[PDB]
């Protein structure tokens, strides 16, 4: 249960290397966008999901790269690719631990 | 050194 600071970038209605590419197409059209408002939202990682929830046994992969920022990838379920944006790559990569025990956790 | 990097689900 740690909590994190990111900014939101949008949601649509076989490795982590194709869901990077999925963002790169839906941003280079527009239906998400690159750069977002600068509002800082909390992002916490409990047992109970990603606290707007998001489950822990439906959640199949986290991705995260560099676009000095970075992004954020998640796969919840049809299914979603949920994106947001870390403020640097470390924290991005912080959040991937706090996933690898809390998967653990069940 | 790492790059990208992921969690996969069992």
């Amino acid at each position: 249960c740690a909590e994190f600071r990111i900014k939101y970038v949008g949601a649509i209605e076989e490795g982590p290397l194709d869901l990077i590419n999925y963002i790169d197409v839906a941003q280079q059209d527009g239906k998400l966008p690159f750069v977002p408002p600068e509002e800082e939202f909390i992002m916490g990682v409990s047992k109970y999901g990603i606290k707007h929830r998001h489950a822990l046994y439906l959640i199949i992969r986290m991705v995260c790269y560099d676009d000095g920022k970075s992004l954020l990838a998640l796969k919840t379920t049809e299914y979603s690719l949920w994106v947001y944006q870390c403020n640097s790559l470390e924290q991005a990569q912080a959040i991937c631990k706090v996933l690898s025990t809390a998967f653990d956790s069940v | 050194k790492s790059a990208v990097t992921t969690v996969v689900n069992p």
